Order: C-alpha cells, then sequence, then structure tokens
C-alpha cells in the first residue's frame, strides 16, 4: 500500500497518467468506453478550431481564402461542419494562427485531432486510445483511483493545478508514499490562463519549489516528470528559450535546454543532501514510455 | 503573500 498523488500545474499532463495507469495496469478502455469519449473529442475539436478563427479576429490574420470567410461564418452557426472545419483547417490563413497559439489559449491537441478529421468525422467512429488520451478535461476536485503493480496496491490521487484548486490539495497530504510532479516541458513561452501575466514555466517551478520541500513531504519520493517533450522538441526549434530564462547562453536544442531545465527545477531542492529528485523526462501520451518510466519509479518506491 | 499552506497559489 501506497499513497500516490499527482501534482503540478495546469495541464501538465496529469490525468493523462492516469489514464495510463490503466491501459497499462488494466485494461484499459474498451469501446463502449471508447466511445463515451466520442463526444469530447468533438467537443475539443470543435473548441480549438474555434478559437484560432476567433484569434484571428483580434491579430488580425486573414484567412487565404476570401472564401473561407463564410466557412467561418458558420462555423458559429452553427455549433458537413466537418466539412467546414476541415476547409478551414487548411487556410494557409488559419494555420498562420495557429504557428501563433500562445498568443492565445489552444489546446494541445488542437492539431492532432484536426489533422484526423476524415478519420473521425466518418460516422460510426470509435475513439481509438490514443483518441482518448489526447482528450481534455479539467480535472477539478480530487480523483482516487486504485491498482494494483507489481504487488502494491496504489491508492492513486489525481488533482486539479490551476491555482484556484490548489486550495484543496492540503486535505491530501497524509501519508504519501509518493508524488510525481508534472511539468510541461512546453510551457517556456505560454503565460497563464489564470494570469495572462505569468509565465507558465515559471509557475511551475515555484509550485514544484513548494513541494519539493513542503515539511510533508519529507519522506515522501519526489518524482518529477518533464513532459511533452515530443512537443517541447518541437517548439524548440522555433521558439527560444531566452523566453523564460533570459539568462540562458547556450543553444536551443533539445538537447540543451531540456537540461538546462531540468536543472532549473532540481535546484529548488533545498536538502540536495538529504532528498533525492527522481526525474524522468516524460511522454504522457505515449504508453510505452509511461509504462517504462513508471516501471522506474515504482522499483524506488521500493524503498 | 502567495501560499497557501506551503503551497504556492499565488497572489
Ligand atoms: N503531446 C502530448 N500531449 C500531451 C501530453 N500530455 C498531455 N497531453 C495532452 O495535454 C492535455 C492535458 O493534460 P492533462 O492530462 O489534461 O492533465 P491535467 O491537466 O493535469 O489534469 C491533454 O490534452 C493531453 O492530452 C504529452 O506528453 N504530450
Ligand atoms: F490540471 Al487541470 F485539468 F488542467 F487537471
Ligand atoms: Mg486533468
Amino acid at each position: 500500500e501506497v499513497k500516490l498523488l499527482l501534482l503540478g500545474a495546469g495541464e501538465s499532463g496529469k490525468s493523462t497518467i492516469v489514464k495510463q495507469m490503466k491501459i497499462i495496469h488494466e485494461a484499459g478502455y474498451s469501446e463502449e468506453e471508447c466511445k463515451q469519449y466520442k463526444a469530447v473529442v468533438y467537443s475539443n475539436t470543435i473548441q480549438s478550431i474555434i478559437a484560432i478563427i476567433r484569434a484571428m479576429g483580434r491579430l488580425k490574420i486573414d484567412f487565404g481564402d476570401s472564401a473561407r470567410a463564410d466557412d467561418a461564418r458558420q462555423l458559429f452557426v452553427l455549433a458537413e461542419l466537418a466539412g467546414v472545419i476541415k476547409r478551414l483547417w487548411k487556410d494557409s490563413g488559419v494555420q498562420a494562427c495557429f504557428n501563433r497559439s500562445r498568443e492565445y489559449q489552444l489546446n494541445d491537441s488542437a492539431a492532432y485531432y484536426l489533422n484526423d478529421l476524415d478519420r473521425i468525422a466518418q460516422p460510426n467512429y470509435i475513439p481509438t486510445q490514443q483518441d482518448v488520451l489526447r482528450t481534455r478535461v479539467k480535472t477539478t476536485g480530487i480523483v482516487e483511483t486504485h491498482f494494483t503493480f507489481k504487488d502494491l496496491h496504489f491508492k492513486m490521487f489525481d488533482v486539479g493545478g490551476q491555482r484556484s484548486e490548489r486550495k484543496k490539495w492540503i486535505h491530501c497530504f497524509e501519508g504519501v508514499t509518493a508524488i510525481i510532479f508534472c511539468v510541461a516541458l512546453s510551457d517556456y513561452d505560454l503565460v497563464l490562463a489564470e494570469d495572462e501575466e505569468m509565465n507558465r514555466m515559471h509557475e511551475s517551478m515555484k509550485l514544484f519549489d513548494s513541494i519539493c520541500n513542503n515539511k510533508w513531504f519529507t519522506d515522501t519520493s519526489i518524482i518529477l516528470f518533464l513532459n511533452k517533450k515530443d512537443l517541447f522538441e518541437e517548439k524548440i526549434k522555433k521558439s527560444p528559450l531566452t523566453i523564460c530564462y533570459p539568462e540562458y547562453a547556450g543553444s536551443n536544442t533539445y538537447e540543451e535546454a531540456a537540461a538546462y531545465i531540468q536543472c532549473q527545477f532540481e535546484d529548488l531542492n533545498k536538502r540536495k543532501d538529504t532528498k533525492e529528485i527522481y526525474t524522468h523526462f516524460t511522454c504522457a501520451t505515449d504508453t510505452k514510455n509511461v509504462q517504462f518510466v513508471f516501471d522506474a519509479v515504482t522499483d524506488v518506491i521500493i524503498k | 503573500r502567495g501560499y497557501y499552506h506551503g503551497i504556492w497559489v499565488g497572489e
């Protein structure tokens, strides 16, 4: 028996890692399961394309084709709609505002789903597991989940990260064996939606610090997932780190940055001496990663 | 100010 807790700031991957704890250590998602997500899929997909639209009407961008302005007038109506969206997804234009997502709030899967629409409009569509992992739903108040692995009983707690939620965390603080803190690597240039004026990796650091170092967690295994490496690894190829860290003097490469960052985080340990941090680089959506890692992880706890 | 019980929640 085993209290596990997952923490992080908002949209860091937590709830996805919970999803796999389940595909991994159980059967995963069924059809009738897959199917109840159908509807999220679709939700997500709409709100994303819309937010891009919307966004253009602020950033003032211009569709590729004048033609697409009906298709847009008519997205809203509305909400054959796939047609619309497809069609828009592919305006040169809209894709410029999508490449600018960080001047706004767009979900992360926003392209995964959009880019795969033919596949999931066709009626009689059933989500896959990745389809399902890639979905978004805000976690609030806290969800417990059980499972046994390697012959422990894990009791897993899943919270929300927006700040507004952090409020209710303390009620889960007793008795904790392990924590997995998730950080979105790709956050290095985004600001917080609760607070446009905060960098998101900044806020994450703060928090980490406050957990890593919290007096309840002193005999707790602190595990840090840095995550979204997929996404990082792309970003990093065209947005620069100096944005989070204006003093980075390296080059911007997955390799070099990931590590700077690996680092800025690991140094907020105030007991580098007494207390170790066990850090992994993650893709919550990759099932094969995570499962890999979470083996690592447990065989640590075993301590 | 900023914290909630060791926890950083924001100003
Ligand atoms: N590409 C990618 N997407 C991810 C990863 N982790 C999470 N996501 C997507 O990010 C979103 C939010 O993570 P989420 O699970 O919701 O965590 P929670 O915010 O912390 O409750 C979901 O859409 C995830 O599908 C990742 O490593 N890589
Ligand atoms: F971290 Al919240 F959904 F984003 F769980
Ligand atoms: Mg969540």
